Order: structure tokens, then sequence, then C-alpha cells
């Protein structure tokens, strides 16, 4: 049993120990005619005849009468095991020298019998799929055969291009994403796109991907995903030699180009990401620099190279070894053979700091020669040698000002050496350090003119100053000119260690430690009016600290209370759409750290936020179910803390699981009439009491109901007037506790107009309203229409709050005069001014803002004399901070249809507030998305909605236009389709973004339907018009691709009908014979394609570019689609191999994210297949059909589905049966 | 007070 193999080989060595040829023949013969009559094991002998030690090409008879044998003996073996044998006969036969005689060639032939019997695909021994992945992995691609062989396998690999061609996109290698800071993964090692499987793939995705990659970095903010594209985790040293010499050619690229300040200083930026995160070494790019640079020419962009140089330089000689810069000599020795003498430049220009950052990166380097000295010693070059007096010599001057660049070209030159850096630091710093006087702060060309050095210099002396201010416990307010060019300062990302996450981690900790409240709200208020970019974990946390910091720490106060709920407020509404998911799946353990204890109205505004961000980025398409989700703990633990319930109008636009959810974790509602009751009860209550301390204690006790506002609407509505007593309790309740006070009053309110007259008693109480927001300053406005606008009011009561929240907002002047008078004396671009202080004084003094109940302790019988300080104000008003709570009302007014009248006044009177906001087209573009629905037939809305806050069919020029902006975009033109913009202060990162946005939102305030929009996207490009020049189609297919994923549902639905148009055409319809595999039919890149192919292929082609850049869950309607609609119209073998190649390339997505989809697919292809092989006579591509059947089971499906094929395989015609016998295996 | 990349502002 155990030794019948060993007594076979035994057997099998005793035979060829003979040397008679006619006994090892008849020896040979026994053995054979043994084998037939079951007497051996086929694998076994086959086995050991092939793998024994003795056969070798010099014993030539054996090696023929071996192989005749295992000819014969071949055909009962199970297909692993054929398999196995393929594997070893190849390999025995690789080792076989390409110069033997002639002699013996034709006995060595019978290697070839074997093979070729083995490689018959009538026969079917083993699936071909395993023979071409054993010839493929032998012999891997450009690697010519073994020359027995030859033609054989050449043919045998050239009979699997379709099933390649299948398992590939169209126009890949030419697909460009947008990067916002997955399906563009490549491999770490050589830049190739990681393929499935060992088959013969077009030549074009063996070559890496240099123009993705160079794309990619060329953008700004790409850190994060090009560390994602090519896997680097931070965890070691990888050191990327591939990404290294991307960005070394990417250096060489913008030099040769440059034959702008942004563009450089985002280069610098990214060589300093990736060298500091040990992905690179700077000596070694230095030097492959040089090697590319030497013998180049004409060089112009040799200041620009050294300022990036000196961008390192600067910051890293501090510790790292010399030895590590001693290139750069060499590379200026090359890219400066001048040896004259080169003239000082002006220094009244940017382009000065520049001109001198050879003359710094030397003044650096001899200054660490002098340090840890002897060694070696670098000396003066001769050329700089009058920039050196200069610096010198505005050194030794101990008068300098700051009306040149004196000061930035002493400070860039001298950071590093700690004497000569006092005078420069000194002179800039003093200016605004002088609350204090300085308010003009530090230029920003001033600060883009500094070395990171001095940037991070001047960031540690303003953090160390605060810091110490905050500990000296001192009342001092900081300086206006310090709180902004901090704000300044803190924009630039490669000082992240210092900037951003000390701002957060150390520097707002250590402030709220030292008890400080000043230094605190100026730093809060600093980040919610100048912060523009901040990566969204660190967003998150501070929304974390800002939570607990209203929770905790007695923070009793109604200005800092207020700073602390407005910030909250805008940090939640201002997430992004594809980044909550990713922020809030790491808080999953804990979601408190993330949620509110008691502002319902912060807990509202997230909630808005997922329902918006899943909505747009289609989450829940697919599913009916919110559990297994991230959602299901966040929306529990906001249930607790907070019950609440959605109004009707409010809830219906939800995605169906937070519908579902909120269907149940109903909360009841306190009744009108008990309110009305309580509040009588109350009044009468009050007017019966004449103590003092017996009033406050009952009125202000914690677990009362919030009616005390109720009772002040009653007093003065009967009174005119408020007592001292009602002030008294007003104090004693607290801003944290008037909340409470503040929701209830708003459904007082509501129930209370609703239940009037009209005429003068709504203009009295509407008079009454607004004296009590502003002439006794019980509650701030935007806190109340927050409040007003947070209900959960149905029908009659909903148009009664909203046209109370219309009317408090219009028909006064104290907001409107405001709103006015903001507008008309500010500019939204803060970071080119210098007198935004005294603006803002000359706002403040004509409108004071009161937060201690000033006018109602005014109007007391005694006057009371209030004395509680105010905290420091640098930035907000009540102007910008009502701008959230407008959005809210915006969506709000679109929600509910009869007060649609409403919106546009509100718009007409207040919608120049929104040239301060911060993402206004995202807005748009949210808001366009969000209520499509609503938004569809009224289109007059639109137009504005849009024309206030940005601000007839279009023929196909129109969207050719469209489409073309983009695409110069994506490609990169000098004039460009949008005007230069500062990426470190606008919404969009990048230009493509913008373009992409604008155009979205653009094509969603047409008054046409979103199936003519899709249409006509499509037929840009696959109808044939003028100014659409061929050679880049691929690039617009991704444009267009991009635009319709971006836009609704019922604008690319219309692909389906496009597909099945093409389907139904006589192009496949047709039953005439094709010579070969149809190839042109499904290549757009074809000599000439007719008019029907062309369609076909095109089609198939912008099919492709929309479904690789579609999301999973736009993808999750494929399997239905194909289920539903191409299942009963397929008759035909082109049809099925159309739709192969359709939704082909796009299994791998379905493997990673969705597995009940590809199953699904899976059974939808075999019911196709048994459907055209019922209605077809014969089938001609039986061979490629059943290669992608094997590939898929072999790579996604696997055994997962075995019971619904079998019935499926079982009644197909006997040809297709012999071929797919194991997929059931 | 050597201010380099791998600074912090915790002392």
């Amino acid at each position: 049993q155990e030794s019948h193999e060993q007594c076979i080989q035994w057997i099998v060595k005793f035979i060829h120990g003979q040397h008679s040829p006619k006994r090892i023949s008849f020896l040979y013969d026994c053995l054979a005619m043994a084998v037939e009559t079951g007497l051996l094991p086929p694998r076994l002998v086959c086995e050991s005849l092939i793998n024994s030690d003795t056969l070798e090409w010099e014993r030539t008879q054996l090696w023929a009468l071996t192989f005749k044998l295992v000819r014969k003996i071949i055909g009962g073996v199970d297909y692993k095991g054929v398999r196995d044998l393929l594997k070893v006969i190849l390999e025995k036969i690789l080792t076989i020298p390409n110069t033997v005689s002639s002699a013996v060639v034709q006995q060595l032939l019978a290697a070839r019998e074997v093979i070729a019997y083995i490689l018959e695909r009538n026969a079917c021994l083993l699936p071909a799929y395993f023979a071409v992945t054993e010839i493929r992995k032998l012999y891997p691609e450009g690697k010519l055969p073994h020359w027995l062989l030859g033609n054989l396998v050449s043919d045998f690999v050239d009979t699997f291009r379709p099933t390649a061609r299948i398992n590939s996109i169209c126009g890949r290698c030419s697909l460009l994403p947008v990067v916002n800071n997955n399906s563009w993964k490549l491999d770490p090692a050589t830049l190739r796109f990681p393929l499935k499987g060992l088959l013969p793939y077009d030549k074009d995705l063996f070559e890496p991907q240099t123009a993705l990659l160079r794309y990619v970095l060329e953008q700004p903010y790409s850190r994060d995903m090009v560390c994602n594209m090519l896997g680097l985790n931070k965890q070691h040293k990888q050191r990327c030699p591939v990404l290294e010499d991307q960005l070394v050619d990417l250096v060489v690229y913008a030099m040769e180009r440059s034959e702008s300040q942004l563009l450089w200083q985002h280069l610098s930026s990214q060589l300093i990401f990736f060298v500091l995160f040990q992905f690179a070494s700077f000596p070694h790019m230095v030097l492959s620099l040089h090697q590319k640079l030497a013998g180049r020419g004409l060089i112009k962009g040799r200041d620009h190279l050294m300022w990036v140089l000196l961008q390192f330089i600067s910051g890293s000689i501090q510790k790292n070894a010399l030895a590590d810069f001693l290139p750069v000599m060499k590379l200026f020795d090359l890219l400066y053979p001048e040896k004259e003498y080169i003239p000082v430049p002006d220094i009244n220009k940017p382009q000065s700091t520049h001109a001198f950052a050879m003359t710094c990166i030397w003044i650096h380097l001899n200054r660490k020669a002098q340090n840890d000295n002897s060694k070696l010693q670098i000396p003066i070059p001769h050329s700089l040698r009058l920039h050196h007096e200069f610096l010198q010599q505005s050194l030794r001057n101990k008068s300098l000002q700051m009306n040149d660049y004196k000061i930035a070209l002493l400070c860039n030159a001298y950071s590093t050496n700690s004497e000569c850096f006092t005078l420069p630091m000194g002179a800039l710093v003093e200016t605004i350090y002088g609350a204090s006087g300085s308010i003009t702060p530090l230029p920003m060309n001033l600060l883009d003119s500094l070395t990171v050095h001095a940037k991070m210099s001047l960031i540690h002396s303003i953090a160390t100053r605060v810091i110490k201010l905050a500990h000296a416990k001192s009342s001092v307010a900081l300086a206006p000119a310090l709180v902004e060019t901090y704000s300044r300062l803190l924009v630039y990302m490669e000082i992240e260690s210092l900037g951003i996450k000390g701002f957060i981690s150390q520097l707002l900790p250590t402030v709220f430690k030292s008890h400080a409240w000043g230094i605190l709200h100026t730093l809060l208020e600093m980040f919610s009016y100048r912060m523009h970019h901040i990566q969204p974990h660190y967003r998150v946390q501070l929304l974390s600290h800002l939570h607990t910091l209203a929770a905790v720490a007695q923070t009793n106060q109604n200005q800092l209370h207020l700073c602390v709920e407005s910030t909250a407020l805008r940090l939640i509404t201002a997430l992004g759409s594809s980044e909550v998911q990713p922020q809030f799946t790491r808080f999953l353990s804990d979601p408190k750290t993330v949620l509110s204890a008691e502002s319902e109205e912060l807990n509202r505004a997230l909630i808005l936020t997922l329902a918006r961000a899943t909505h747009v980025t289609d989450f829940f398409t697919g599913s009916d179910s919110i559990q297994g989700t991230w959602c299901k703990d966040i929306l529990q633990t906001i249930m607790s803390f907070t019950p609440h319930n959605w109004a009707s109008h409010t809830l219906s636009c939800f995605p169906g699981p937070l519908q579902a959810f909120f269907k149940q974790n109903n909360v009841p509602q306190e009744s009108r009439f008990n309110l009305k009751k309580n509040v009588e009860e109350e009044y009468r209550k009050w007017k019966s009491m004449s103590n003092e301390n017996d009033i406050i204690t009952h009125f202000s006790m914690q677990g009362s109901p919030p009616l005390f506002l109720c009772l002040l609407w009653k007093m003065l509505l009967e009174t005119d007037h408020i007592n001292q007593i009602g002030y008294r309790v007003l104090e004693r309740i607290g801003a944290r506790a008037l909340v409470a006070h503040v929701r209830t009053f708003a459904d007082f309110l509501v129930y209370e107009f609703s239940t009037s007259a009209g005429g003068q008693q709504l203009n009295k109480c509407i008079e009454i309203l607004n004296d009590m927001v502003w002439k006794y300053n019980i509650v701030t406005l935007d806190r109340l229409i927050l409040c007003l606008a947070m209900r959960s009011h149905e029908g009659n009561e909903a148009q009664v709050c909203y046209f109370i929240i219309q009317l408090l907002l219009l028909k006064p002047n104290d907001f409107r005069n405001r709103v006015s008078d903001f507008v008309k004396e500010n500019s939204p671009e803060h970071w080119l001014q210098n007198d935004w202080h005294t603006k803002h004084m000359n706002y403040h003094k004509k409108y004071p803002e009161k937060l201690y109940f000033e006018g109602l302790a005014e109007q007391v019988d005694p006057p009371v004399q209030i004395q509680s300080p105010y905290l420091p104000i640098y930035f907000g008003n009540v102007c910008l901070r009502f701008l959230p709570v407008f959005d809210i009302v915006i969506h709000r007014f679109l929600e509910l249809l009869p007060v649609s009248k409403s919106l546009e006044t509100l718009l007409d009177h207040l919608g120049g507030l929104y040239k301060f906001h911060d993402r206004p087209v995202t807005y748009l573009y949210n808001t366009l998305h969000y209520y499509e629905m609503h938004l569809r037939d009224r289109a007059f809305l639109k137009r504005k909605l849009v024309h206030a806050i940005i601000g007839w069919v279009p023929d196909d020029t129109y969207y050719c236009r469209l489409i073309g902006r983009l695409v110069d975009t994506m490609a990169g033109k000098s004039p460009g389709p949008f005007p230069n913009c500062d990426w470190r202060f606008n919404e969009f990162p990048n230009p493509a973004a913008h373009a992409l946005h604008v155009t979205c939102v653009e094509l969603m305030a047409l008054a046409v339907s979103g199936k003519e929009v899709g249409n006509a996207l499509l037929n840009v490009v696959l109808k044939s018009q003028p100014l659409v020049p061929r050679e880049n189609i691929t690039a617009w297919m991704n444009a267009i691709g991009l635009i319709i994923t971006a836009l609704p549902e019922p604008y690319w639905i219309v692909l389906h009908d496009r597909i099945v148009s093409v389907i139904s055409s006589p192009s496949l319809t047709s039953e005439t014979e094709w010579v070969g595999y149809p190839f042109r039919l499904f290549d757009f890149t074809a000599c000439h394609q007719s008019y029907s192919e062309m369609s076909c292929s095109y089609t198939l082609a912008l099919a492709h570019a929309v479904w690789h850049h579609s999301s999973i869950g736009q993808l999750s309607l494929i399997p239905k689609f194909l289920t539903e609609v191409l299942l009963p119209i397929v008759k035909t073998e082109f049809q099925l191999l159309y739709v192969y190649h359709l939704v082909g390339p796009f299994l791998q997505r379905f493997q990673q994210e969705r597995t009940r989809c590809m199953i699904e697919i899976g059974v939808a292809f075999y019911d196709m297949l048994l459907n055209v092989d019922q209605c077809s006579t014969h089938l001609n591509y039986m061979d490629p059909i059943c290669d992608f059947l094997y590939h898929m089971k072999y790579m996604f499906t696997g055994d997962s589905v075995k019971e619904q094929v079998e019935k499926i395989i079982c009644n197909l015609k006997p040809a297709l049966k012999l071929r797919l016998r194991f997929i059931t295996h | 007070p050597s201010i380099h990349f791998w600074s912090t502002l915790s002392p």
C-alpha cells in the first residue's frame, strides 16, 4: 500500500537499466497492457515514469519510449492530476538546450505529441484555464517559448485574448479621478494595475501608470490619496524608489515648463512630506536629479529649484548630518556655471527671495560646518560674493523697515544662527506683539516669501507667548494682529507638527486647564471665522472637545456658551458628504464623545447632516434596514439624552432606513391644552405672591417645567413692563438652562399664533416678540429662530411657525439694517485686508451686542447695574452667526410647499449675506441634489436660489462646451477655463473639483428633465458632432462619466435604456456569420466603424467609464437591471458576448463590496447562456464563453453557487455539457 | 530652542 509506489519506481528503474532497445520496448509494452487492464493506478504510473531520475535527453530512445507510453496511458487521469502532469512535463522540457544535433530531434517530438494531445480542446481532459495559467506561469509575458513547442504554445495562449478582453476596461489608462481630501489602487513595486489571474492581457496594461501618478501628485492635498493609492502605511521606512523617481520627474517637468508661487509651494510641500515620512532619501533624490539634469542644456528654473531645496535644507539642517546635504554643491556647480559675478536682484519684488536661495543654502551649510568643526570646510562660491556682501551689509545696518524684503531675506538666510536671527525676528514680530495697539497683521505676500524654518520660528514664538499669557492669569486681551497672523500662519500644511496638531492637541487643552476663558474664546472664534482647510479628524476631535467643554468645567456664562454652541453647529453643518462615515466610524465604541447631552438642536443638526450625506453618497441603495450599519448606535445614543420627534414633511425626505428607525422610537408630545393650563396656572401663582426669595426659589428651581419665557410673554402682553423680580429670575436661571425655556416658548408661540385673530392681534404679538429679541435682549435672534425651525409641528401649525420666522426676520428693521451695513462696508477676502479691526469696531460701535440682559436691567423702576466683564470679540457678530440657521430655514421652507412664496422674499431681502458663506457652491450642490423631487416642478424657485447665493431648451453646443470646460481643466491649460484661485483659502482644493461642482449646479438649475439632460450628455459623444475632436474621446467619456455620476438618479438611469437600444440593434441581432471573434464590434479603437458598430463600441466604452466612476450604491442596480430587463431579450451569441463585455470587468468591485450582487450576476449569466443555447442552432464561441465562465468560478464566485447552476448546466446541449462538466465540482 | 521639523509645542 504505502510501498506500492516505491515498488513501482524500483520496477521502472530495473526496466530502464537494460540496454537492448528491443527488450526495453517489450518491457514497456508489457507495462502498457498491465496499465490498460487496470493493474496500476494511472496517476502513480505516469508520475513514476516522468519523475524517474534516470530520464534525460541523452537517453533519447528511453525518453521517446517513456513519452509514447505516457501518451498512450494519459487518458484516465483526473483533471487536477492532469494539471500537475502538465506542470512537471513543462518543467522537464525546459531543460533541453537550444543547440541539439538533428539526428535525435525527431526522437524528442514525443513530448510535443503528448502536449498536443493534452492541449486539444475537443478531448477536454482538463479545463483550458488550467492549461493557460500553467503555461503563462512558466512563460511570463514577452518570453519566447521553448523552440520545440513554438507555434503550439503561442496559438494556445493566443486563443484566450477574447477572455482577456472581456475582463478588461476600455480606455482604463486614460481615466483620471478628482482628488478630494479605492478603484485607483496601484502596485507599489512597478506601478502596475493589479490584474486578476494569469491571462494574456493587452500590452498597455503591463506598463507603469506614470501619467496617473503624476496627475495625482500635481494636485494640492493629494498626500493621503497618493499614500492610499500606493498602499503606504506609516509604520516603517519603506523608501519607495518609484515614488522618489516620480517626484524627481515631477520636479524636472515643472522646471522644463518654467521656460507659479502656489505651484512651487505645492512641490516644496510634497517633497517635505515624503522626505519626512521616511518615503524618500533627500541625497538620493538630489543625486538622481543631478544625473537627469546633466547635459540638458538651457535651464532657467534654477532659482525655483534651489528655493525648493532650501525649503527642506533650512528645516532639517538642525539635526540631520552634514553629509546628506553635500551633493547640493555639485548640483550648484552644474546649474550655475558662470564664474564671473551674479548681479544683486531688486529687493522690492517677491522673487528676490528666490534669487537668494543658493546664498542662503551656502550660509546654512557654512554654519553647519562651523558647528562640529574641523573635518571639512565649505569655501565661499566665487560667483555668490555680492549677495553675501549685501546680506552682511543689511545685517550691519541697525535701522531697517518693512517697506522692502530685507527682513524676509535676512530671516531666510540667518534662521539657523541664533545671534544673527534676533534682529530680523524682533523687527518682524514687535509690530504684531505691540487690547494691544497692533491692528495690522503680517502681509500674506511677506508670509509667502519666508521659509519653512522662519514660519516655524514665528509660530513657536506666538504659541509660547499665548501659553505664557494664559498661565499668567492676566486680563489683557491678545493683539488683534497676533490673532490674525496666527490664523494666517496656520494654513501651511508642512508645519503640521506645530500648526494645527499642536493647536488642537496641546494649546487648547492648556488654555482649558489654565481657566483663561478669554484666550479660549479668542481661539474658538479664530477657528470658527478664519480656518478654511482642516483635516476631518482634526475637525471631529475639536467637536468632541467642544462638547465636553460645554458639558463640564462650570462654563455657566452667556458668551462662552453661545460661542461653543455656534462653533459646534458650524462644524457639524460643514462636514463633507464623503467624510461622515470614515470620521464617525472611529467613534463607534463611544459615541457620547462626539454627541451631546442637552443640545437637542445640535443633535438634530447632526441627524440632518447624516441624512443628506447618506442621500448624496447613495449609502442605503439596495438596503432596507439600519441594523448592521454605523448609524444605528449613533442614532440610539442620540435618542438617549435627547428624545425628539420629526415632522412629517421633514421626515418624508429621509432615506428609508432613517424613516423606518423614526417610525418607531416615537416620543409622546405635551398637549397644547395642558401647556396652556400650566402657563395660566403659573401666571396666576406669580401674581399671587408677595415675597422675594420665595419667588426666586420657586421660579428658578431645576426640574420645574420651563415656562418662564411664557410667563414673561404673558406679563408684558397685558402690563407692558417687567419687574425687578423677572430680571433676578432670568439671571438666576442661567444661559445653559434657558435653552429649554426657549424650546417650550417656541411651541407656546405657535399655539398662541394659531389660536388668534388677525390684524391688530398679530401686529401687537410680532411687535412684542421683536421687542423681546432686541429691546430687552432676553434671547438672541439666531438661537430663537433655530429653536423655532427645529420643531415638530404639522400642517397649519408648521405654516404658522414658518410665518412667524419670516415675520420676525423681515417685519422689523433691526436685522435688515445690520445685514445691509455689514454687507456694504465689509468684504469676504479676509487674507487681503489690513483694516478689518477698524471695520469691526465701526460695526460694533454702530450696533452694540448685548448678552447679559442689559436692556431688561435698565428698564426696571429701580435701575439695575450690570457688572459682568465681557470677553474680547475679534471676528464674529450676529450676521455671521445667522448663516447656518438661514441654511436650515431654507431647507425647511423648501420642505413645506405652501410657504414657497415666502422663500423668494427672504432670498431677495437677505441674500447678500451669502457673500461671506464658506462653501456656497457646495451648499447649493447639496440642496439641489437632496430636494430634486420637490424642485423638479418649481423651476422658478431655482435660478433664484442659485442667483441669490452665487450670482428655453439648450442645444447640443451648450453641452459640448460644458464637457469641454472640464476636459481642459483636467488636461491643464495655461489660461484655464477658470481663473487662478487660492486653494489655501477656497472651498475647492482643485480646479477640477471646482469645475465639476459648478457644472453640476448649473445642470441641476436648468428647467429641463433629468432624462433629457442625461440623454444630451451621452449624445455629446454617442452622436457625431463638430468641436469634439477624436484621439481625446476617452477623456471626453471620462468627463461625461464624472458629471453624470455626480448627478442625481434620474440623470444617470438613461444608460440602461441606451444599453437596451444597442442590444436590440440589427448589428447584434443579425445572424450573419463572421470569421474570427468580432473584435471590432466591441472595440472603440478600430480603423473604420461604419455607424452601427461605432455606436456599439462607443456605448460599451461610455458604460465602462460611467460604471468605473460610479459608487457601489449606484452599481447595486446592475444585478436587478440584468435580471429584469436584459434577461428576457438576449437570444443570440453576439448579445451574450456583449453583456459579458459590459458586466465582466466590474465583478472585482462587487467581490470587494457586495457579494449577493455577485452571486445574482453569476446566476443571471448562466440563465442567459441557457436561453442563447436553446434559441440558437449551434454555438461558435463555446471556447470564449467557457473560458470566461471558468475564470469567473475560479477567481470570484468559487463554489458559492452550485445548486442554482446545476439545473441550468444539466439542460444544456451535449457540446456545452462536455465543456462545462467541471463547473459542478 | 532649536526649531526643526520634528519639534513640538510641548517643551
